RNA sequence: AAAGCAUUUGCCAAGGACGUUUUCAUUAAUCAAGAACGAAAGUUAGGGGAUCGAAGAUGAUCAGAUACCGUCGUAGUCUUAACCAUAAACUAUGCCGACUAGGGAUCGGGUGGUGUUUUUUUAAUGACCCACUCGGCACCUUACGAGAAAUCAAAGUCUUUGGGUUCU
RNA sequence: CUCCAAUAGCGUAUAUUAAAGUUGUUGCAGUUAAAAAGCUCGUAGUUGAACUUUGGGCCCGGUUGGCCGGUCGGAUUUCCAACGGGGCCUUUCCUUCUGGCUAACCUUGAGUCCUUGUGGCUCUUGGCGAACCAGGACUUUUACUUUGAAAAAAUUAGAGUGUUCAAAGCAGGCGUAUUGCUCGAAUAUAUUAGCAUGGAAUAAUAGAAUAGGACGUUUGGUUCUAUUUUGUUGGUUUCUAGGACCAUCGUA
């Protein structure tokens, strides 16, 4: 019964069963086929540095109807461009275009996160400070 | 069960039924303590002398209470001739 | 297999250093060596009274059995004076706790002492490196078939 | 029921049984000494025979093949031997 | 077909002691299985049982007496170390302190607390409890 | 059940408890050998000598009176057949449906047919090859198929 | 085996079940690769002349009707010749093996009856009745058991978790 | 403003492990939630009915056999078999010829020391093979399992030790601290493969069917061989001994 073999002598049939079903896991597939290499804009990095091309209001999806006030980057190392969200209040005045700002992930693994439609990244540094610091008023940003 | 100093332990000790040999929970509802009469010499059922079998709420679902008590009282001589090993 | 007349090849096919007299008459036509192999393994009659030179030869011959000692089953004889032999085994694989079945191919390098069959488990030696791949000779014969 | 005797079934309920189904199994069929008008010779029939069997002398019939028991032919006396 | 018939064996003694007969007839027979119903027996799970002598195979009728939670068959009949036994008696017996698992040593078939007093081990057959 | 159907029947012989002859047999043990070898001359089979000794002269079954088998008598007497009947028997039935199917082929049921008793065919030669009954390969072929059965 | 197959009659091979004190003696189970067979429905060249609708022709209905409804009609379940083989190709339930529950029907085979009827006087068969049995298509009642439930005699014998094997 | 959590640390991102019985050997699911190929054949692969004998002793339970009835056809069990079973302590091993080698006396040969002397040691004359040497083997091969060796250190588990505690480290501790004494620096794990060893259940494998079967204490024969021995080496043959081969007879 239970529909696979059980025979002493049948290890390998187990095996390369096994092996074809991991297939259809979803982190084991991206594992083995470099999919953070070839696909992904940052090359398989927690982070990386862009350069700011565009201010961007993007509509908050149902049932919120706020504007979310993110901008959009090409990075340095892949020529990529990708939208990163700005976060709290005033950051979309401490950045600017051309500001050379550092991108982080956006929570979720490579998901849109909330209410904002199609953006998968946030800005952490603008002009190489910080964004907590310009908000708190803690640092402040360089002249240029 | 004991613990080792041979002091009793598990605050009771539950009864079994005298067809099948199981445990008789202590919810099980459909079991059944049979009390019989024991007689003497010109009839006249002796109060408070028994004989006692217990059946299980399985067996008595099962349709099987007639056929375990035909059994269980003809080999305490209660009958004869009512029961039959060889079907 | 099959065999020849032992003087086929372009050279004179002799056993080296034994060197027979042709000054005194002397009842062998040929003054044979051959050599115990050792391992508790009997020289078969076949070598000590043949005429066959086989310098790989475990016995008569220029070749040490020492190292192993593997069995096989002989799947083809198709090579001159070598065979191929296969060695069958079970792998324990430990997350499943069962096995499974693989096997070897061993080329190894029969004398004209033995005949071999497809079949014949056959107990071989290793030895000294033959050729590119043989590194074992047949030693004792035994038939599968009966 | 949930106590009965398996290894002294009651002869009724074996007889009732399959062929194959019982405690041991074995043939529920026999052999016939039948007697045919002509001659007086001894003839050993199967039950279940197959074959049209016929005496050795004259060689007329003693009893067709039927999908079951052969159906044995016009008076001929027989006994169970 | 019939791969095994020590697990159709326990199969009929377990389906029998769940409907509450107390007795079974199981067909065909084995020295296994006549071993492993002798190890049953000497730790008082089971009665007594009778082989019925066909000429082929042979029928065992075997009488119960309650009291057998499970006998299991375990197949394939893995090696086992006798490090290992433990590993086993954790898994499918229900406490630390009673119940059986029945190896094939090449002293005999035998459960595994005397295996370990032997100081044997094998292959593994099954559990009763 | 069958190997080639969904069919689970169960019909079959049963032999007795007993490996001796009845008390009242009482022929011989060796003048049924006589007769065994009187109807192998005449081209009889071994499935229908003891049908016909059976039904006639009322032996029970020839091992038990004599301790051999039907064809290993046949053999030591050196009326062995070429071929098992076994064997002989399913060539025989799949010669009858290829000439059938040589003239009309549109049955789509005899062509599915014919492929299960070749089938058959081939799983049993395979054993015959392996207890050295058959000779090492002898590689039953079609087209040499209805020279065997006759 | 499935897709499927219904008034005759004769040929030609095939098949299950049953009966069997016949024969062989493990010859088996499931199966990558590889194959045979496939409802319909248009690759593709006689013939015979539409009941249906694409569409098309049309007449209504409707805001529109390119649809349903009505009349007619070409390609389009009839040749003799292939599908590469696709279906809600369904029991949406792989195949083989064993066990666990009560019943009444029915199809095929078999056994028995100091049974009924058919007529010769009953006989012989046939048809029927009663009982049993093997093998089928199914059904009824329960639920020890299972399940998320619907429900299920298998979809049970499953945390007391292992009969064999293929696929997903 | 107040309060909560962790705290010289706390948040964020990505990856990875647990969670995850959501990869399932253990251990998933497939009627309707995702999933039984339309159906059947079929090679590799996986899997496959039953069957082939029990030597040590001691303690425990029965089941038969009687010596035993106590008793109005049944009622208790003990001393003894063995009948398999159970727990212990233990036996136990290798089945052979050529002699090495005899280990011990089967010895008692001639009597001795010492309490009336089997209290008591040296000892030849046949006389103990297991205590192992080297030859043939025993001769159908495995899987499996037990034990053993051999397995680099560091890391891991872990013994000792008051680095002031701890992570650590492998040190240290006691006197007569005046001219010195001493313990340490363990042990475990280390699978798969290889090697050596015990087991013989489970699962395979082979044998004697056209007998070219097994034994041999039978007799005819063939060939090959040369160790000891006639001093010698080589060529030959008498016998010896050894294979192999071919007939006949014997046994079961
Ligand atoms: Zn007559």
């Amino acid at each position: 019964g239970k529909g696979k073999p059980r025979g002493l002598n049948s290890a390998r049939k187990l095996r390369v069963h096994r092996r074809n079903n991991r297939w259809a896991e979803n982190n084991y597939k991206k594992r083995l086929l470099g999919t953070a290499f070839k696909s992904s804009p940052f090359g398989g990095s927690s982070h990386a540095k862009g350069i700011v091309l565009e201010k961007l209001g993007i509509e908050s999806k149902q049932p919120n109807s706020a504007i979310r006030k993110c901008v959009r980057v090409q990075l340095i190392k892949n020529g990529k461009k990708v939208t990163a969200f700005v976060p709290n209040d005033g950051c979309l005045n401490f950045v600017d275009e051309n500001d050379e700002v550092l991108l982080a992930g956006f929570g979720r693994k490579g998901k849109a996160k909330g209410d904002i439609p199609g953006v998968r990244f946030k800005v952490v540094k603008v002009s190489g400070v910080s964004l907590l610091a310009l908000w708190k008023e803690k640092k402040e940003k360089p002249r240029s | 069960m004991e613990n080792d100093k041979g002091q009793l332990v598990e605050l009771y000790v539950p009864r079994k039924c005298s067809a099948t040999n199981r445990i008789i929970k202590a919810d099980d509802h459909a079991s059944v303590q049979i009390n019989v009469a024991k007689v003497d010499e010109e009839g006249r059922a002796i109060p408070g002398e028994y004989v006692t079998y217990a059946l299980s709420g399985y067996v008595r679902s099962r349709g099987e209470s007639d056929d375990s008590l035909n059994r269980l009282a003809q080999n305490d001589g209660l009958l004869k001739n009512v029961w039959s090993y060889s079907r | 297999s099959t065999e020849l007349t032992v003087q086929s090849e372009r050279a004179f096919q002799k056993q080296p250093h034994i060197f027979n007299n042709p000054k005194v008459k002397t009842s062998k036509r040929t003054k044979r060596w051959y050599k115990n192999a050792g391992l508790g393994f009997k020289t078969p009659k076949t070598a000590i009274e043949g005429s066959y030179i086989d310098k790989k030869c475990p016995f008569t011959g220029l070749v040490s059995i020492r190292g192993k000692i593997l069995t096989g089953t002989v799947v083809s004889t198709k090579m001159h004076r070598t065979i191929v032999i296969r060695r069958a085994y079970l792998h324990y694989i430990p997350k499943y706790n069962r096995y499974e079945k693989r096997h070897k191919n061993v080329p190894v390098h029969v004398s004209p002492a033995f005949r071999v069959q497809v079949g014949d488990i056959v107990t071989v030696g290793q030895c000294r490196p033959i050729s590119k791949t043989v590194r074992f000779n047949v030693v004792k014969v035994s038939a599968a078939a009966g | 029921v949930l106590v009965q005797d398996l290894l002294h079934p009651t002869a009724a309920s074996e007889a009732r049984k399959h062929k194959l189904k019982t405690l041991v199994q074995g043939p529920r069929s026999y052999f016939l000494d039948v007697k045919c008008p002509g001659c007086l010779n001894i003839t050993t029939v199967f039950s279940h025979a197959q074959t049209a069997v016929t005496c050795e002398s004259c060689s007329t019939i003693l009893c067709t093949p039927t999908g079951g028991k052969a159906k044995l032919s016009e008076g001929t006396s027989f006994r169970r031997k | 077909t019939r791969s095994s018939v020590l697990a159709d064996a326990l199969n009929a003694i377990n389906n029998a002691e769940k409907t509450g007969k107390r007795q079974v007839l199981i067909r065909p027979s084995s020295k296994v299985i006549i071993k492993f119903l002798q190890v049953m027996q000497k730790h008082g799970y089971i009665g007594e049982f009778e082989y019925i002598d066909d000429h082929r195979s042979g029928k065992i009728v075997v009488q119960l007496n309650g009291r057998l939670n499970k006998c299991g068959v375990i197949s394939p009949r893995f090696n086992v170390k006798i490090g290992d036994i433990e590993k086993w008696t954790a898994n499918l017996l229900p406490a630390r302190q009673f119940g059986y698992v029945i190896l094939t040593t090449s002293a005999g078939i035998m459960d595994h607390e005397e295996a370990r007093r032997k100081h044997v081990s094998g292959k593994i057959l099954g559990f009763v409890y | 059940g069958r190997m080639h159907s969904a069919g689970k029947g169960i019909s079959s012989s049963a032999i007795p408890y007993s490996r001796n002859a009845p008390a009242w047999f009482k022929l011989s043990s060796e003048s049924v050998i006589e007769q065994i070898v009187k109807y192998a001359r005449k081209g009889l089979t071994p499935s229908q000598i003891g049908v016909l000794l059976r039904d006639a002269h009322g032996v029970t079954q020839a091992r038990v009176i004599t301790g051999n088998k039907i064809m290993r008598i046949l053999k030591s007497n050196g009326l062995a057949p070429e071929i098992p009947e076994d064997l002989y028997y399913l060539i025989k039935k799949a010669v009858s449906v290829r000439k059938h199917l040589e003239r009309n082929r549109k049955d789509k049921d005899a062509k599915f047919r014919l492929i299960l008793i070749e089938s058959r065919i081939h799983r049993l030669a395979r054993y015959y090859r392996t207890v050295a009954v058959l000779p090492p390969n002898w590689k039953y072929e079609s087209a040499t198929a209805s020279a065997l059965v006759n």
